[PDB]
């Protein structure tokens, strides 16, 4: 399955590697920063299928 | 008369037992049909709290002044 | 003629011999490795370009 | 030069007779033999078969029989007294129907 | 059926399961679990060549306790699961009633059936 | 897409065919696995550099150190085979039949 | 009903915690007291079935067969010695407890409201019977017999599960009443044809019908007496019971789609009565007798008359008793002379003198003795099928002629004419054998007196 | 070997599976599969026969090419929509190669030739750990990527796996190839349900793992390789017979016994869709694989073979291993029919 | 008595049996305390 | 005399326990105590219950 | 593939003949390519010319099954004039099974292939006619 | 047991019970000639714990009661019937052969454990290698069909290739007429009835096959006939050699740990005794085995694990 | 004993399905079955047509 020890222990020790819009080590963006931020804030609290809608 | 008196049950007890038991299992059948309808429409549209596959969290999304404006 | 010989041929013998022949064609693999990887390769190619799975 | 085996030609075909000539069918212990004939020929016949015979001999009106006799007698006396036809057809009233039409 | 807002991980009994009653003492399913623990101890006597139905009575007591305890917590989880399934279902029922029609209870005076007599 | 990406994927799939069909030795097979490692390395690296996705730059170096120790395990196994026989052919593996 | 289930549970550790040479009396006495408490069930009246403990209910399709099981258990418990008395204590106790668990899954099968519970307890009836016949078969093809047995019964009865699940989630629940009181008539498209053919084909396997019948006779002739009797009587009449239950749905298509099984059934009835006219191996004739009766039962269920259903359940109960008894007589002759063939053990009127009375009585109940329950069942089946069609009576009467002929052949060839006078090991008949003859032929004659107990719910 | 070294290596196999179960980043999944391979190789070759050398060689080549093909799938996923979230892929090609990576990983019928070869040439402990854990961990991966699967993949691989794992097994008299063919059969049952209701698949996973642990403990009652050795297990012990009976028929899956709970609920919440021809075909082939279980049963626990002296010499001595966890898994693997409402224990 | 040179066990250790009885009685007392707390929590909430 | 030979008590204990358990279940299932449109009479006169 | 089976099921059945036969020969070419690919992948033919002979044999048998089955499909549908029965394809599956047995030059293989291919072809048309969904819902 | 991994983790090694006291010596002569005279001498003058000759009822006297069980169970060898008639085709030679092989292997494994724990090294007599030499010479007389010789060869292939060959083997040569004089002046009549060319074949194979095929694994000491008692010579020759050959150089702890856990749970040793090949002189049908097995459970000690056994005691079956 | 094993279960080995065996099999099995099928369809169609006329002699025909 999938567990949420990443969530319950609280220390997001892998959620920094994951996407852009985080602590890039010296604060620069990537090439497509604002597109990712817009699409994530489009489909954030959405149930993944009306997100596709 | 004695076999009636000591070993059996009245048709009252039996009859109201059957009526109660039919009403119970009728409720069971109608709940199960409504369950499968809700499941099929909920997998179709997705407007319910069941089928929500884990999307992107926004707490790891940052916004703070970068080194290049035109992102 | 009707019960023993024909009914035992048509339901037990037919099914049993079909499964036994499929066994003797499947498990009779000589123990080589190039053969199994060529099976893997043609499985990949016949899944891509002929019976599509990427659509 | 070939045997394939080590066992005896087995067994001796012991008929249970010639050693306990008053025995019943099963094994030779002569107390429990009497106990077995006891338990089947009392608790299989004398309290099972005959009691089941009395218990199914009389019981209620099985599938409501003599009730139906007396109910039929009352209803046929009623129907031939009060002039009405005995066993009218159309068991549901056709006033309570809405047939499809053309 | 995935999350269902797991925030709040697997969380073997959540905070919300304390609103339904627990399974009672001597409920039949935990009694089944206790009998199965007894049979587990008996076959545990049977694997080794120790005599069965004796010489393992502390192990009988341990196996019965372990199984009854674990099955008790599992029954608590099960009751939580079915309660939350019905709660989600009736919440979505009350969400949009206009898309779930309540059909007309037609009496049999007007419901026609094609007859086809069985001879 | 681009032009370079088609050629790197073409190189990958040719390396994959060289991995799958292989004739006599096993060293050449493990060496083609190393070439496939190189292809995945170069592909992920050019992706991350062209994105300027500076954050997860861990991918290529950690991919290669891990598939390197995969190849180390493989060389240990192949030298074990060549010890317990004369060569490292695909023959001598003909026992343990299906 | 739960008061009829739970002492069968508690009767299982009886044999375990009773010491040696004491288990026998305990199991006999206690299972007979269970048989009394079993016959106490009969409260059924009039309007409804008696329904309780929501999984449980009793028709009169279920009351007489349930009493048949809970009375045929201790008879069998007594019946199955002299062939395992010399076996060990562990395998003895295991045999007895396996039979008891077989009874428990049988009663669970016969009081099944929910048809998924019915199917689970159906193959639960299957699984110990294989272990019984395969461990104590006392012949050399018993292995192949058990293998054929399980694969036929499973692979026939397997898609029945899928069809019942489809019913469960296209209509609602599977209470038998809510299967009733709600059943919509289903039209004649092809999927309805497959669903009907699935359910009917599963139970056609179980009865058997003619085309799937070599399932049975190997499994009968290569089995111990306990497995043979439970197998024949209780399993085949269980298949009939289940068909009587499941036929309440799919009514308006089975007229159109239930022709060819009638033709297969009747021609198989004549061919089965003819194949048991000329075989050796005395044990096999009763198996083919069972196939003849069950083909007649299948005709009775495919027609849908209350006359047909009353004759069906009477034929079930009567042939269960008759074929179980005649199996026991065959076992007694085989334990007299270790042969299993027929023509070796001629004679036997002179010696074992009142054994002849029980061969006579069992064979005349097979004959359709003129007040017997067998005759009542076959007669109402013949009446109902004559109303079905005016031409079927030739096959019925020709069945009657050949049935009388092989019954009389079995009577006057195995047990008539000349002792072969090179035998000298046959004893006088024990008291246990005559006790089992009595325990078979008292309930059949008592039911011959007052039979309105055991006729169908279409009364 | 040292027991220190084996406790370290078993800890790392556990660590690889926990990293695969636990992460939200694709590189961590790939490193988990690799570390699982790296540690699981020296559990094999605990002895030093050429059988184990060839078996670990075959397993290494197939497993490593599966892992590199998985990394190819991840890199296609980020050539497209670029983020390291373990979720719906964004290419049918990436999903195609990813399912074929898992189909090479845990054994499916196009990709299954290595499984009986590697399970015969090793001792039973290595086979135990490989079947249980190596078929536990990638099901987590499938459970995480279920919304973006072309169903023709799982359908084809599942049906073909059931029928190949069925038809193989009629000929094999070796115990380990029987057990691997049973493994591919349950991989078909555990994979075909996946795009419908995955709680069924994960419960089937727990069922299969408990069953196979019981089976390998019973074949570690004494080191047996053929069926003839099991007839001698009859002659030396009576209760191993009846447990081989009950657990073999529970691998067969009959309704009074707890191996029927995988078939039963899956057919239910399979045909609350309207796939019916596929379930009934799967259940017919499920009837097929029960035959070699049944002939093993007929070989040992039901008939009795001729046997050998010096078993007289073996009668005195105890069978004095420690069985790792035998009784709990036996009566939890067989008597667990009346707890099918412990399906919903899972989510 | 009657045994020669090898009782491997059966001479009863007393660490493990007391440990089993103690942990099992403790586990019972914990679950009964848990069940009482659940009943009182239930009648407090409702 | 029960302690002497105690084997012959087990199935009456099982039956009487099953009888009581059916009694408890019938006490559980009994709704529609007078709510039938067929067996609907005024309860009289002693105490509070007409069938059980 | 999806494309050629869709070509086969596009034409009404019905009389738009011999396109059916050509599509069924394409079915035969695909089936022969599959079987021949696995067979030469798992044999080591020794040598390649004999492998060409084996592939040609399998493709010729599968194409012949397709051709004969399409011909008898079209002819039976034209004669009986009822484009909805499955019995014409029952006859077609038996005819294809007999010709498979004759090219393999036996009797029992031909008769069992007649029975099983006829019943499965009946199931194919019967499910396409009443409506049984191809390979998935995949919904619930 | 107080073993498994945890014993090797806590208790350090087993190297510390080594060496030059603890060792494997094995005295091998011909029949009834180099007997426990020389073995008891080297045990009592070398400080080294003795194990007796491996007869038949060692399996009887090795566990539980030391009273020997009758030949229906522990046989069916009938050793004096072998010495009288080693030609009857009822099966009396190979059965005895394989039983003696299992006996030798059992007492060899037990002596290996008693070496690997506590010391002090053991003297074996007529070990397993002499037993395959016995099968070789017994086939030279032509008593057993070649198929069954191949069966014993297969048992020898599987069993012996898990162990360590011992340190030293004291070969003792006694010539034909001297062994024949000793056996015809002993007194056992069924030993009086032995033949002489069988003894000759023992001599011929026991020279020409044992002594070349040692090759400094099992460092040999070849002694003459009357070179017995004569004890200081064998003591000084054991002491004053040096051990440089054979696999007993380096183990170091891991091999010894594996052998300690392989010798314990003795069914691990005996898993490879029954192959089976089905050997029409060896196999027994299930009926005889089942009635003998039930009668073996009827013996007052063997029934369900003598550590727990009732009717001897031990008043602790936990109430 | 020998004749019993001959007549009972040594029928099937040996057996090859020949022209004679198969033709006589398909005659003796399917033939009378399809014959009775035709006669039962005949009588049932006659009966259904006659009662669809309305003039069946059901003057009283209760026990059906
Ligand atoms: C013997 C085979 C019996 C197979 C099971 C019976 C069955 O459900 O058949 C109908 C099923 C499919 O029919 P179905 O039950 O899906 O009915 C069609 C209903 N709609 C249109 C709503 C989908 O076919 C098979 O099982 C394949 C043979
Ligand atoms: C309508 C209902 C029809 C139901 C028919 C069921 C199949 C026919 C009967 C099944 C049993 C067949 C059987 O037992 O065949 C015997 C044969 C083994 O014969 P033998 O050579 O003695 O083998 C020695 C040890 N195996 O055993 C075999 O060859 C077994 C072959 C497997 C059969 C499994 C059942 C059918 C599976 C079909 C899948 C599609």
């Amino acid at each position: 399955p999938f567990f949420d020890v990443q969530k319950k222990l609280g220390v997001d020790l892998d959620h920094w590697m994951t996407i852009q819009s985080a602590e890039q080590p010296h604060r620069i963006p990537a090439r497509c920063h604002a597109f990712e931020k817009e699409w994530i804030e489009c489909a954030h609290g959405i149930g993944s299928i009306r997100a596709e809608k | 008369r004695w076999i009636a008196r000591t070993f059996f049950d009245a048709p009252e007890k039996n009859y109201e037992r059957t009526m109660a038991i039919l009403q119970i299992e009728s409720e069971k059948a109608e709940l199960r049909l409504k369950e499968l309808e809700v499941r099929r429409l909920m997998r179709a549209k997705g407007d319910g709290p069941w089928f929500q596959y884990p999307t992107i969290d926004k707490a790891l999304i940052d916004h703070s002044p970068k080194a290049t404006p035109d992102n | 003629l009707l019960d023993l010989i024909w009914l035992e041929t048509i339901l037990p013998k037919t099914i049993s011999l079909a499964q036994m022949k499929m066994s003797t064609t499947i498990t009779s693999q000589k123990g080589l490795i190039k053969l199994y990887f060529l099976s893997f390769l043609i499985t990949i190619l016949i899944s891509t370009t002929l019976l599509n799975f990427h659509e | 030069p070939t045997l394939r085996w080590q066992e005896d030609p087995e067994p001796e075909d012991e008929n249970l007779y010639e050693k306990n000539p008053d025995s019943h069918g099963y094994d030779k212990d002569p107390a429990v033999d009497v106990w077995n004939m006891r338990v089947v020929f009392f608790f299989g016949f004398s309290i099972v078969l005959v009691l089941g015979s009395t218990f199914v001999a009389y019981l209620p009106d099985y599938r409501m029989q003599e009730w139906a006799r007396r109910e039929a007698e009352r209803l046929v006396k009623y129907r031939e007294a009060h002039g009405l036809p005995l066993m009218e057809s159309n068991c549901f009233d056709p006033s309570k129907i809405q047939l499809p039409e053309d | 059926m995935t999350g269902r807002q797991a925030r709040a991980p697997l969380q073997f009994l959540p905070d919300e399961a304390r609103s339904l009653p627990p399974p009672k003492l001597t409920d039949p399913r935990l009694a089944y679990i206790g009998f199965l623990g007894y049979c587990s101890g008996l076959i545990d006597n049977a694997i080794r060549r120790r005599p069965v139905l004796s010489a393992g009575l502390h192990r009988q007591f341990l196996y019965i306790t372990s199984f009854v305890f674990v099955g008790y917590y599992l029954l608590k989880r099960q009751d939580y699961m079915y309660a939350v399934r019905d709660h989600d279902m009736f919440s979505y029922i009350k969400s949009h009633p206009e898309d779930f029609p309540e059909k007309d209870k037609k009496t049999y005076r007007e419901v026609f059936e094609e007859f086809h007599p069985v001879r | 897409m681009s032009l370079v990406y088609m050629n790197i994927m073409m190189a990958f799939t040719v390396s994959l065919t060289g991995l799958l069909m292989y004739r006599s030795h096993l060293m050449s097979s493990l060496l083609c696995l190393e070439g496939m490692m190189l292809s995945l390395f170069i592909l992920a690296t050019l992706m991350i550099l062209n994105s300027h996705f500076t954050l997860a730059s861990m991918m290529p170096i950690i991919l290669l150190v891990f598939a390197a120790c995969e190849a180390a395990l493989g060389l240990s196994l192949l030298v074990m085979v060549s010890n317990t026989y004369g060569t490292d052919y695909v023959q001598n593996l003909n026992l343990l039949q299906c | 009903m739960l008061k009829y289930i739970i002492p069968t549970m508690m009767l299982m550790p009886l044999t375990w915690l009773s010491k040696n040479s004491m288990i026998w009396i305990n199991t006999t006495l206690h299972s007979l007291l269970i048989s009394l408490t079993s016959l106490l069930l009969l409260n059924q009246f009039g309007d409804n079935s008696l329904n309780f403990s929501l999984t449980f209910f009793s028709d009169s399709l279920s009351t007489p067969l349930l009493i048949l099981t809970m009375w045929l258990l201790p008879l069998m418990l007594m019946a199955s010695q002299h062939h395992l008395s010399k076996e060990n204590l562990a395998r003895k106790k295991l045999f007895i407890s396996m039979l008891i668990l077989l009874q428990l899954f049988l009663i669970m099968t016969f009081t099944a409201t929910e048809l998924i519970f019915f199917y689970i307890m159906f193959e639960a009836t299957l699984v110990p019977t294989l272990i019984i016949i395969t461990r104590w078969g006392n012949q050399t093809e018993r292995l192949n017999a058990g293998l054929y047995f399980l694969f036929y019964t499973l692979a026939g009865s397997l898609p029945l599960l899928v069809a019942l699940i489809y019913i469960q989630n296209t209509m609602g629940s599977l209470n038998f009443l809510i299967l009733q009181y709600w059943v919509q008539p289903m039209p004649n498209s092809w999927s309805n044809t497959f669903m009907w053919l699935a359910c009917m084909m599963a139970f056609m396997v179980k009865m058997p019908l003619y085309g799937l019948h070599l399932w049975l006779p190997k499994a009968h002739v290569e089995a111990p007496i306990a497995g043979s009797m439970v197998l024949a009587a209780i399993l085949l009449k269980l298949g009939g019971y289940g068909m009587m239950r499941i036929t309440l749905l799919l009514n308006p298509i089975t007229d159109f789609m239930a022709y060819p099984f009638i033709m297969l059934s009747l021609w198989g009835m004549i061919m089965t009565s003819s194949i048991c006219l000329r075989q050796t191996d005395l044990k096999s004739l009763i198996a083919y007798s069972s196939v003849s009766h069950m083909a007649l039962v299948i005709v009775a269920i495919l027609i849908q008359t209350p006359w047909s259903y009353m004759g069906a359940t009477a034929l079930m109960i009567a042939h269960g008793l008759t074929s179980s008894m005649l199996f026991c007589l065959a076992n007694s002759n085989y334990e007299r002379v270790h042969s299993r063939t027929m023509i070796l053990a001629r004679g036997l009127q002179t010696l074992l003198p009142l054994m002849a009375a029980w061969w006579l009585l069992a064979s005349l109940t097979n004959l359709a003795l003129p007040p017997s329950i067998n005759l009542i069942g076959e007669l109402f089946v013949v009446m109902s099928t004559f109303s079905w069609s005016n031409i079927t009576i030739i096959l019925m009467g020709l069945n009657m002629v050949i049935t009388a002929l092989y019954s009389l052949y079995m009577l006057i060839t195995t047990q008539r004419g000349k002792h072969t006078h090179h035998i000298n090991n046959i004893l006088p008949s024990f008291t246990r054998e005559n006790a089992l003859m009595s325990l078979h032929m008292l309930p059949l004659l008592l039911l011959s007196l007052n039979p309105k107990i055991i006729l169908g719910p279409l009364y | 070997m040292n027991p220190i070294i084996l406790i370290i290596i078993l800890m790392t196999v556990m660590l690889g599976t926990i990293i695969v179960m636990i992460s939200t980043h694709w590189l961590l999944i790939w490193i988990g599969f690799e570390m699982n391979m790296l540690a699981i190789i020296p559990i094999m070759m605990k002895k030093h026969n050429p059988r184990a050398t060839e078996a670990s060689t075959k397993y290494f080549l197939t497993q490593s090419t599966a892992s590199m093909l998985l990394m190819m799938a991840i890199i296609i996923n980020l050539m497209f929509s670029g983020q390291w979230t373990v979720m719906k892929l964004f290419n049918p090609m990436a999903s195609m190669l990813m399912t074929m990576a898992l189909a090479m990983k845990l054994g499916m019928a196009p990709f299954h030739f290595w499984v009986p070869e590697v399970t015969q040439g090793i001792p039973l402990s290595s086979g135990l750990i490989l079947l249980t854990w190596q078929k536990l961990a990638p099901m987590s991966v499938l459970y995480q990527i279920l919304p973006s699967i072309n169903l023709d993949l799982i359908l084809t691989l599942s049906i073909l796996s059931i029928t190949i794992g069925g038809w193989g097994g009629l000929n094999q008299t070796q115990l380990r190839k029987i057990m691997a063919y049973s493994s591919i059969a349950h991989m078909g049952w555990m994979t075909a349900v996946l795009l419908y209701n995955p709680t069924m698949t994960l419960l089937n996973l727990i069922i299969y793992i408990i069953m196979t642990s019981t089976m390998f403990t019973l074949f570690m009652a004494n080191s047996t390789t053929t069926t003839l050795s099991l007839s001698h297990t009859w002659n030396k012990a009576p209760i191993m017979t009846i447990l081989v009976l009950i657990t073999l028929l529970s691998m067969g899956g009959l309704p009074p016994l707890s191996g029927f709970m995988p078939k039963w609920m899956i057919i239910q919440e399979m045909t609350k869709n309207d796939s019916i021809i596929l379930p009934t075909l799967m259940a017919i082939t499920a009837l097929l694989n029960l035959y070699f279980y049944m002939r093993l049963t007929y070989s040992t626990a039901l008939t009795m073979f001729p046997s050998t002296n010096n078993m007289k010499m073996k009668w005195q001595f105890p069978t004095t291993k420690r069985m790792t966890l035998l009784p709990t898994m036996t009566v939890l693997s067989t008597m667990l029919l009346p707890l099918t409402p412990i399906l919903s224990i899972l989510e | 008595k009657f045994y020669i040179q090898e009782p491997p066990h059966g001479s009863p250790n007393w660490l493990k049996v007391g440990l089993t009885l103690g942990t099992s009685a403790f586990l019972w007392i914990y679950l009964i305390k848990q069940h009482n707390e659940d009943v009182l929590e239930y009648k407090r909430r409702n | 005399v029960v302690r002497d030979h105690w084997i012959h008590v087990l199935v009456p204990v099982g039956f009487v326990f099953g009888y009581y358990l059916d009694r408890k279940n019938d006490e559980k299932l009994a709704a529609f105590r007078n709510k039938s449109l067929l067996y609907k009479r005024e309860l009289k006169p002693n105490e509070e219950v007409t069938w059980k | 593939a999806k494309t050629l089976l869709h070509q086969y099921w596009d034409i009404p059945e019905g009389t738009e003949c011999h396109r059916k036969t050509y599509a069924a020969t394409s079915i035969g070419g695909a089936s022969g390519l599959v079987v021949s690919a696995y067979s030469v992948a798992l044999k080591t033919p020794t040598s390649f010319l004999e492998g060409v002979a084996r592939t040609g044999r399998y493709t010729f048998t599968a194409a012949a099954i397709g051709a004969i089955f399409g011909l008898t499909s079209c002819i039976s549908a034209q004669v009986r004039e009822k484009p909805d029965d499955p019995l014409n394809y029952l006859i077609g599956g038996c005819a294809g099974g007999l010709t498979l047995g004759a090219r393999t030059r036996s009797y029992g293989i031909g008769a069992a292939a007649c029975a099983y291919m006829g019943l499965t072809a009946a199931l194919v048309k019967m499910g396409q006619l009443e409506g049984w969904k191809v390979f998935a819902e995949p919904k619930v | 047991l107080q073993y498994g991994p945890l014993a090797y983790i806590l208790g350090e090694k087993t190297t510390k019970k080594m060496t030059e006291n603890s060792k494997l010596i094995t005295v091998d002569g011909n029949i009834c000639s180099g007997k426990s005279k020389l073995a008891k001498e080297v045990a009592e003058k070398l400080g080294l714990k003795h194990f007796p000759e491996a007869g038949i009822h060692y399996a009887d006297s090795t566990t539980g009661d030391g009273k020997p069980l009758p030949v229906r169970f522990s046989g069916n060898c009938s050793l004096e019937k072998f010495y009288d008639d080693p030609k009857s085709n009822d099966g009396n030679s190979y059965r005895l052969q394989a039983w003696l092989y299992a006996s030798r292997l059992l007492q060899y494994a037990d002596a290996l454990e008693h070496l690997l724990s506590t010391g002090q090294g053991v003297v074996l007599e007529r070990s397993i290698y002499s037993d395959f030499v016995f099968l070789e010479a017994m086939y030279r007389q032509g008593f057993i069909r070649k198929q069954c010789v191949d069966h014993y060869n297969q048992v020898k292939k599987v069993t012996v290739c898990e162990y360590l060959p011992p340190h030293v083997v004291i070969y003792v040569d006694v010539p034909v007429s001297e062994v024949q004089s000793r056996i015809q002046k002993k007194g056992n009549p069924h030993e009086m009835k032995i033949t002489s060319a069988y003894l000759q074949d023992i001599e011929n194979v026991y020279k020409g096959t044992f002594l070349p095929e040692m090759s400094e694994k099992c460092e040999v000491l070849q002694y003459s006939a009357w070179e017995a008692e004569d004890a200081e010579k064998v003591v000084e020759d054991i002491q004053y050699l040096k051990y440089d050959k054979g696999p007993w150089l380096d183990q170091d702890d891991r091999k010894l740990h594996n052998l300690r856990m392989l010798v314990q749970d003795k069914l691990e040793v005996l898993n490879y005794t029954s192959i089976p090949v089905f050997l029409p002189e060896v196999t027994i049908g299930a009926h005889q085995s089942d009635r003998v097995f039930q009668e073996f459970t009827e013996l007052p000690g063997r029934k369900y694990r003598a550590g727990y056994n009732e009717d001897v005691g031990d008043k602790w079956i936990w109430l | 004993i020998r004749w019993t094993c001959a007549r009972s279960a040594n029928v099937y080995p040996n057996f090859r399905p020949n022209t004679k065996t198969s033709l006589l099999g398909a005659l003796f099995g399917i033939g009378p079955l399809i014959f009775w099928y035709y006669v039962f369809k005949t009588d049932r169609d006659r009966k259904e047509k006659l009662i669809q006329e309305g003039k069946l002699d059901r003057t009283f025909n209760i026990s059906y």
